[PDB]
């Protein structure tokens, strides 16, 4: 080691930034840090509801007999899909919404059960996070043309053992969806917070933003897309009333002058990067701790 | 006035910089019939000229 | 030279690299060596001083 | 056309199973999702280049 | 590992306390949490206890219905609400950990406490 | 489910040999802790699961038992050992203690 | 129409809309998000097959079918042959708070309405989040003696036009919000009926370039 | 020589240096190549290099004339090599020439 | 098949290599061949 | 040059099943056969700019 930096200043984390302990003149885009702690909004369309929960039950137990070997592999597993009914096929979901949970039954201490993702393109407990389905199928025997999930029976400080596999097979679509739980007095329908920086589920599309209210008075559908995909807002569908979305941490543009921050520009008012003086011009904001006196 | 004439040439052996000289690589490499030889000939006229 | 040197030198940019000590190498492979394993070859400025 | 060009790419999935890296986040688990995320950041870089 | 209670206190039958356990050095969403009390020279007896994910809550009969756990997982703090408190409640209430830690999105057993808080009383 | 153990107290010289047991009245197979509670002081995991012994406690103390009867033995009592001593079951999520045991020196 | 007769336009040979149509409640169709400015291509039902008025031009239309029987006397080219979807002009600021749509399917009878009160939806199950004494929207379903009630959605406070596919696609205001299956027949039944419509038009699908400004 | 050194593989020659570099056990590049290692009971730094570095050939009327090479020998059959500031080369040139 | 090249010669691997039978002059890169009869090399901590 | 290299591009697989579209519609089901045409699409692009 020769010499360092800590990247703590607000120059200093833009030298980290760039890789080099010198910066060159010019400008220099940043983004603020994002805030650390979101509330949850979602807004969904009601439809015909039916509910399905699907439930893994996973126990096992060792040998009972003369040798109690605790961190032996467990030699005798039981493994239930609730409605399975073996010789009917896979557990195909029929209902619009649907639940996945998991009950590690097993009473041993220190052990413990868990699931993992395999070769499928989602998780058991991340299905529930509102994913779409145009069917789906869980078996506890193979699927021809499905994925699968390994089982795995873990014991503290010392390696774990695979007990088995769940076997799931779908196709994509619009009909069924995953969410959490029903829980009596939670309206999934329209529970928005407004001018705080949230996380958002809004009609299938998930995302981080601000929402506030607008004018747009627009007469056709019900959510409004950029080029690029990413929502510019949406309507409350028993109002009518019309909502705009803003990312939370747009990108500002640094001014460096030998070797330090002389200016910042920004799309709002304030004093932000620690300048105690700002002004307005035609396009941004701009904040300096200038005097506004000189010539060239 | 200030006016530039030259850029410091740069030519690379495309075979070295993909493979690394393993050998199975490079049989690999062949069946790309044209890859390696445009960059080459890129590189090797422009700082010839 | 106030242009040359007293300018930053491009110290850690495109030095043409000595092809004469990397294969013997006595001491470890420096940056000038270490881009030549790679395949990347800086030749020669053209600009002779 | 090279604004149209760059702000279109964006809808692109690059054998990610989605274009939507929140979609990635709640759909799988961490050590899982940062494989179809990184799929995501070559090809968006390359659309930059 | 570190489990410190706060919260205890003198009420009057019928009234209400707010007892906090505050949890450092390990996981805290990973593990189950229990309260189990001690009346003054007699033996431990269990409150209730609450999973990881907070699904799930079970309570002892003789506090069945009068109390309520819960907890905050974002700043790893255990709770326990005491409502309509009666005499024989009068003990030193421990906030215990148990020991076989379990996945987030999973339910399950529970009873090995290897860590124990401090106590603290509560008096009626 | 209820536990019972005996004796109720017992008392020994150092270096003996003491054993204590607990029964379920119903059978728990091998799901049985055993604390250890000093005057005054929180209490300590000691065995679980009936017979693994607990890696911060030193091999004097031992467990065994199955079904209905299990037992905590201590190789050799030192004057460290002066506590209450319980078993708690864990078959059934409501799970509860027992009375307790209180040892002593001679 | 909405007697402006700026609606009511005669259809050209062929089954094309005039190019100096206003396009006034001729809304975008989509299962997704809507364009607010831009140039998109898309499959569209805008090839008509014939096109009549309906407000002040008089003969209550009642059930129209989509194989042609029961249109109106359409204005310009007209033709035959089964249109895909059925389109109905809704005038200015009109609201399905009462009255009906009924529907004909090859097993029974259909008819959709929307309430706030449980008695004119019966026995219905509403989701245990929504507002009590706000609108919801049921369906009956009728097989000549059984009739099971059910709940599909809600609908926006007021319609501006309201599209029915021949596979039950349900849009309004450009936005499909239910799928009733297969349908023979439907009657725009609402009250105020001979005012609530404006034109009705047999369409099918064709593949046209749209101008999109505000989303109109 | 195929090597597995501190778990890392490939194929190279293995050398002494005579560097005095007191941090770690392995050293890497920018490229994340091996580049030498230490001996952790013996104290002495060995350097790798790959085992055939690339040359350049000079062409001229179809054949090859020369070729500047990265060490002093004589390579691909020449037989006079001579010494440049960053390189050797190689021919059967007289050097009896101005053009 | 109008006319063959061996790719023995170090002309011909070149030319061999650039898949053309006639080559313009200039300064082209190449490597020698790698040898088959590699030893193995091993060194791991003392654990 | 850059003709032969834009023409000797079609032989790629870009890790689909095949280079040929119509040999991966005659060995896939309609909704995973697209994801592997979709490497070819990007691939050609790629190679077009
Ligand atoms: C909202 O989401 C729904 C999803 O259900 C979309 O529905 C699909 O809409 C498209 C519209 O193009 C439909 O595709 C069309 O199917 C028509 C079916 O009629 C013929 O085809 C079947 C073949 O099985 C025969 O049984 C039947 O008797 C008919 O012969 C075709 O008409 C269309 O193309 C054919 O006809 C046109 C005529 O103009 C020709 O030009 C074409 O070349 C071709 O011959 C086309 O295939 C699709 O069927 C709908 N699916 C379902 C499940 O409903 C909605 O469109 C979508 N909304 C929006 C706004 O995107
Ligand atoms: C895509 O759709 C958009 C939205 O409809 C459309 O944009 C519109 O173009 C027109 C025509 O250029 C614009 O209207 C002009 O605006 C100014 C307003 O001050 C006037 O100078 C113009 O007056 C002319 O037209 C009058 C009749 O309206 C004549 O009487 C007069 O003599 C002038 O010739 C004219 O009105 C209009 O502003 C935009 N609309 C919007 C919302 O921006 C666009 O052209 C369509 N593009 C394609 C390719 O289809
Ligand atoms: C493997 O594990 C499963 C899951 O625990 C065991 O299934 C469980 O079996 C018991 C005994 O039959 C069931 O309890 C009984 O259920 C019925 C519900 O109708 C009720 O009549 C009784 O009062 C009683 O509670 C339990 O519900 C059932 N659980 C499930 C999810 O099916 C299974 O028996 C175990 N098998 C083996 C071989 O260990
Ligand atoms: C959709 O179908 C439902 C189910 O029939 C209709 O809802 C209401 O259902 C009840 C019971 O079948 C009908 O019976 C009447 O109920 C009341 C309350 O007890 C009572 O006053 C009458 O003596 C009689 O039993 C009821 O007629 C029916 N509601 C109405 C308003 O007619 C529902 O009406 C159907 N939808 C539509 C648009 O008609
Ligand atoms: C909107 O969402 C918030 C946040 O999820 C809901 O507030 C929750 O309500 C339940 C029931 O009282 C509490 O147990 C949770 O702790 C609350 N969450 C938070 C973050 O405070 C609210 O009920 C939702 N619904 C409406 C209609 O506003
Ligand atoms: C930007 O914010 C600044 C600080 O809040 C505003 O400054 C004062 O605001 C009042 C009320 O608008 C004005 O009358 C004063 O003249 C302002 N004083 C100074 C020293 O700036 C400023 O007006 C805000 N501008 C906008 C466009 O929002
Ligand atoms: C711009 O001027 C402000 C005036 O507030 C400076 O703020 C002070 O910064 C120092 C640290 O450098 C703090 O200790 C003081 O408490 C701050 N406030 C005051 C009132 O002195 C700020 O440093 C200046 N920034 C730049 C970039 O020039
Ligand atoms: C259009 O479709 C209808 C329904 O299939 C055809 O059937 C007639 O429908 C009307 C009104 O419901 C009845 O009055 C007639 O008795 C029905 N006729 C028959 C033969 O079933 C109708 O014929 C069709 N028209 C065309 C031109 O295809
Ligand atoms: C069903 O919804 C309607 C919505 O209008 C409710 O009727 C209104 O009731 C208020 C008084 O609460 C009156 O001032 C309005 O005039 C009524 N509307 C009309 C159009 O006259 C009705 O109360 C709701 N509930 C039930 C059970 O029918
Ligand atoms: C369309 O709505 C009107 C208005 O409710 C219906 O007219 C009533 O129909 C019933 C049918 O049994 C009669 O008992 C009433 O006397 C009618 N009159 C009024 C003023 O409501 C009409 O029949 C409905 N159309 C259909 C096809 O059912
Ligand atoms: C390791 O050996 C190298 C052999 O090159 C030494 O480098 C030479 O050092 C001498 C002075 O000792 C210089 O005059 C030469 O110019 C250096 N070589 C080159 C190629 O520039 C190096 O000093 C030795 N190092 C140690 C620590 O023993
Ligand atoms: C290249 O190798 C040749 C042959 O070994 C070297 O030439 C000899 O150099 C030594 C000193 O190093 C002289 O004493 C001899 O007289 C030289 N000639 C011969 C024919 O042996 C030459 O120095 C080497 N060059 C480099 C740069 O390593
Ligand atoms: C460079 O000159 C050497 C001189 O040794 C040539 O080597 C001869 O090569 C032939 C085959 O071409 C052999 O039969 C002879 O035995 C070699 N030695 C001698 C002394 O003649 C070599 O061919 C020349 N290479 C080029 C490309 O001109
Ligand atoms: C590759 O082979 C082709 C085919 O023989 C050669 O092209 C012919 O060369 C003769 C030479 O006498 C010409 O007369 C012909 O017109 C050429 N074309 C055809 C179609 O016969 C070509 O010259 C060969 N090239 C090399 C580099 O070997
Ligand atoms: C389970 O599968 C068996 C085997 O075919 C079948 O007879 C039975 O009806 C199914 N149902 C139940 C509830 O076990
Ligand atoms: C909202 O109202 C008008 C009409 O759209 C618009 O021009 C104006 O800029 C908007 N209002 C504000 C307060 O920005
Ligand atoms: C909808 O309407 C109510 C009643 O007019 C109004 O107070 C509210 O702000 C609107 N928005 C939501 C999200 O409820
Ligand atoms: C502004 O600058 C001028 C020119 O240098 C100077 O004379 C004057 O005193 C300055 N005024 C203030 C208020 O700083
Ligand atoms: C449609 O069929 C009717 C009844 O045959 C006929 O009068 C009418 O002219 C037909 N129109 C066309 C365009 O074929
Ligand atoms: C390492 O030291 C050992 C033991 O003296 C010797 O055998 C070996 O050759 C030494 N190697 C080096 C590079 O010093
Ligand atoms: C070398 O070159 C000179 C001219 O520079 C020429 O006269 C002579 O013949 C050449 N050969 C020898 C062996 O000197």
């Amino acid at each position: 080691i020769a010499n360092i930096i800590y990247c703590n200043s607000v120059i200093n984390r833009l030298r980290c930034d760039q890789l080099s302990f010198d910066v060159p003149d010019g400008f220099y885009s940043t983004s603020p840090i994002q805030p650390v702690e979101l509330p949850v909004s979602i807004v969904s369309l009601p439809v015909y509801h039916k509910h399905t929960f699907i439930v893994l039950y996973v126990n096992f137990e060792h040998r009972r007999g003369p040798g109690k070997c605790y961190n032996c592999r467990p030699a005798v597993i039981n493994i239930t899909l609730a409605n399975f009914n073996e010789t009917k096929g896979p557990l195909c979901v029929d209902t619009s919404h649907f639940t996945t949970q998991f009950v590690d039954n097993v009473k041993l201490a220190r052990w413990s059960a868990s699931i993992n993702t395999g070769n499928c393109p989602f998780s058991f407990g991340k299905v529930n996070n509102f994913v779409k389905f145009g069917s789906v199928c869980f078996s506890l025997k193979d699927i021809p043309g499905g994925c699968a999930m390994p089982i795995m029976a873990n014991l503290v400080n010392s390696k774990s053992h695979n007990i088995g596999s769940l076997y799931v097979s779908w196709s994509d679509g619009d009909v069924i969806t995953g969410v959490p739980k029903p829980v009596e007095g939670v309206s999934s329908f329209m529970n928005v917070t407004l001018n705080k920086c949230t996380k958002y589920n809004i009609y299938d599309v998930s995302g981080v933003g601000v929402i506030r209210i607008s004018n747009d008075t627009f007469l056709n559908g019900i959510t409004y897309t950029s080029t690029s995909g990413n929502l510019l807002g949406f309507k409350d569908v028993t109002n009518g009333t019309i909502y705009s979305i803003t990312p939370c941490n747009p990108p500002d543009q640094l001014v460096v002058y030998q070797q330090a921050v002389v200016g910042a520009m920004l799309s709002e008012n304030f004093t932000s990067y620690g300048f105690s003086n700002v002004v307005e011009m035609p396009k941004f904001f701009y904040a300096s701790n200038g005097t506004y006196n000189c010539t060239d | 006035e200030y006016l530039q004439i030259t850029s410091t040439p740069i030519v690379v052996d495309c075979s070295t910089y993909v493979c690394n000289g393993n050998v199975r690589c490079v049989e690999l490499l062949k069946q790309y019939t044209s890859a390696c030889k445009t960059i080459e000939d890129a590189l090797r006229n422009s700082a010839m000229l | 030279d106030i242009l040359f040197s007293k300018l930053v030198t491009s110290g850690l940019g495109t030095v043409d690299a000595d092809y004469k000590k990397c294969t013997k190498g006595l001491s470890i492979a420096d940056l000038a060596c270490a881009q030549y394993y790679n395949g990347i070859m800086v030749l020669p400025g053209v600009a002779d001083a | 056309n090279s604004l149209n060009h760059l702000t279109s790419q964006l809808r692109q999935n690059f054998q990610a199973i989605s274009s939507s890296i929140q979609a990635i986040y709640d759909r799988l688990d961490p050590p899982q999702a940062d494989q179809q995320v990184d799929r995501l950041i070559t090809g968006r870089l390359a659309a930059l280049n | 590992v570190q489990l410190v209670e706060s919260g205890g206190g003198l009420v009057q039958p019928g009234g209400s306390l707010r007892l906090s356990c505050a949890a450092s050095g390990f996981t805290f969403s990973s593990y189950a949490m229990s309260w189990v009390r001690q009346a003054p020279g007699k033996g431990l007896e269990w409150v209730s206890a609450i999973i990881g994910s907070g699904s799930n809550t079970y309570y002892a009969d003789s506090v069945k219905g009068r109390f309520t756990i819960s907890r905050d997982n974002a700043k790893n703090t255990l709770y326990l609400q005491m409502n309509s408190l009666r005499a024989e409640d009068t003990a030193v209430y421990y906030c215990a950990k148990d020991t076989t830690p379990r996945p987030l999105y999973s339910s399950g057993w529970y009873g090995s406490f290897d860590y124990w808080g401090q106590g603290t009383p509560v008096s009626v | 489910i209820q536990m019972t153990q005996s004796p109720s107290s017992l008392s020994a010289s150092v270096g003996d040999r003491v054993t204590i047991t607990c029964q379920a009245s119903q059978d728990i197979t091998t799901y049985l802790n055993w604390y250890q509670q000093k005057p005054g002081k929180a209490p300590k995991l000691l065995i679980y699961d009936a017979s693994n012994l607990e890696t911060g406690v030193p091999s004097r103390f031992s467990g065994s038992g199955s079904g209905t009867d299990f037992t905590l033995t201590i190789s050799s009592l030192q004057p460290e050992d002066i506590a209450t001593y319980y078993c708690q079951q864990y078959d059934n999520l409501f799970l509860t203690f027992g009375g307790g045991t209180k040892v002593e020196i001679k | 129409c909405v007697g402006h007769s700026e609606n009511v336009f005669a259809v050209e040979s062929g089954g094309y809309i005039p190019s100096n149509f206003a396009f006034n409640n001729w809304f975008l169709l989509t299962n997704t998000s809507s364009v607010v400015d831009g140039v998109v291509r898309s499959f569209q039902p805008l090839l008509l097959n014939c096109l009549w008025s309906v407000s002040g031009s008089q003969f209550t239309t009642g059930f129209v079918y989509f194989n042609g029987t029961g249109r109106g006397a359409c204005k310009g080219f007209y033709s035959n042959a089964s249109s895909d979807v059925i389109r109905y002009n809704i005038n200015f600021e009109e609201n399905l708070r009462r009255g009906t749509i009924l529907f004909k399917t090859s097993y029974g009878a259909v008819v959709f309405y929307c309430t706030n009160n449980t008695l004119v939806s019966g026995d219905a199950h509403i989701p245990s989040g929504t507002v009590l004494g706000n609108f919801y929207c049921f369906v009956n379903t009728t097989i000549g003696n059984e009739t099971t009630s059910a709940f599909v959605g809600a609908l926006p406070k007021t319609v501006r036009e309201f599209v029915i596919s021949r596979t039950g696609h349900f849009y309004i205001n450009g936005y499909r919000y239910f799928s009733l299956g297969d349908v023979e027949a439907v009657n725009f039944n609402v009250t105020n009926a001979a005012t609530t419509v404006c034109t009705v038009a047999l369409a099918s699908y064709a593949d046209v370039l749209v101008n999109v400004s505000q989303t109109a």
